[PDB]
């Protein structure tokens, strides 16, 4: 609906996060990119 | 020759549909495994 995620498709995210490459993630896979701080 | 040009914007295995190429790049590197 809002956005497809490259992690998981889920668009039903209270927020999407984008990533620093530019990419559109949600608070569940954007939070990863992150918190792990790697790709 | 041959394609270079990827214009198909949908995973077969995976089976989920992108609109957008950048994000797809992404994709391609998570849920078609973690692939470089
Ligand atoms: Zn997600
Ligand atoms: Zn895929």
């Amino acid at each position: 609906e809002a956005r497809e995620c490259v992690n998981c498709g889920a668009t039903a995210t209270p927020l999407w996060r984008r990533d620093r490459t530019g990419h559109y993630l949600c608070n569940a896979c954007g939070l990863y990119h992150k918190m792990n701080g790697q790709n | 020759g041959s394609l270079l040009k990827p214009a198909r914007f949908m995973c077969l295995p995976c089976g989920i549909a992108f609109s957008s190429p950048s994000t797809l790049e992404a994709h391609q590197a998570y849920y078609c495994s973690h692939r470089i």
